[PDB]
C-alpha cells in the first residue's frame, strides 16, 4: 500500500490508471462512484481526519453573526439515527 | 362679497407690480442631497464568546 516508489508513481497513463464504478438509485438515474487507488487515498485519510470526526456530531446553532463554523455545516450519516 | 382681490383690470404698466416675494434660490453647481435614512447605518458589536 505504502511504498516510495508506489507513492511517487502517477496515474495519468494508458498502462496505469484508475477505474470507475456505479451504484444504482430508488428513482433517479444510476449516478457513478469513483474508485480510488488505496496508496494515495492514505495521504489524504492523514489530512482529512480531524475533519471527518468533527463535523460528525448532530447538535449546532446556526446563526449567521456567529463566529463557529461547525454548527453551520451538517453532514450525517448512512441511516436516519 | 368676498374681501380678496381674486381679479383686477390693471395697466399694462403695472403687470410686474406683483414682484414683491422675496425668493431663495440655489446654485447649480452645488449639491442637496437627503440624508435622513442615513440615520440608520450602523452595525452591531457582537459580545466575545467561549
Amino acid at each position: 500500500v505504502f511504498t516510495d516508489e508506489e507513492l511517487h508513481k502517477k496515474y495519468n497513463s494508458v498502462e496505469l490508471y484508475q477505474t470507475k464504478g456505479s451504484r444504482d438509485v430508488p428513482i433517479k438515474a444510476t449516478r457513478t462512484i469513483y474508485s480510488i487507488n488505496l496508496s494515495v487515498l492514505v495521504p489524504q485519510l492523514i489530512v482529512t481526519l480531524p475533519l471527518n470526526e468533527y463535523f460528525s456530531r448532530v447538535g449546532g446553532i446556526t446563526s449567521p453573526d456567529y463566529k463557529k463554523i461547525g454548527g453551520k455545516v451538517i453532514v450525517g450519516d448512512l441511516e436516519a439515527t | 362679497f368676498i374681501n380678496k382681490r381674486i381679479v383686477e383690470r390693471v395697466r399694462v404698466g403695472q403687470i410686474l407690480a406683483v414682484l414683491n416675494r422675496r425668493f431663495v434660490a440655489y446654485k447649480g453647481k452645488m449639491r442637496i442631497m437627503d440624508i435622513t435614512q442615513s440615520l440608520k447605518m450602523g452595525t452591531k458589536l457582537a459580545a466575545p464568546t467561549v
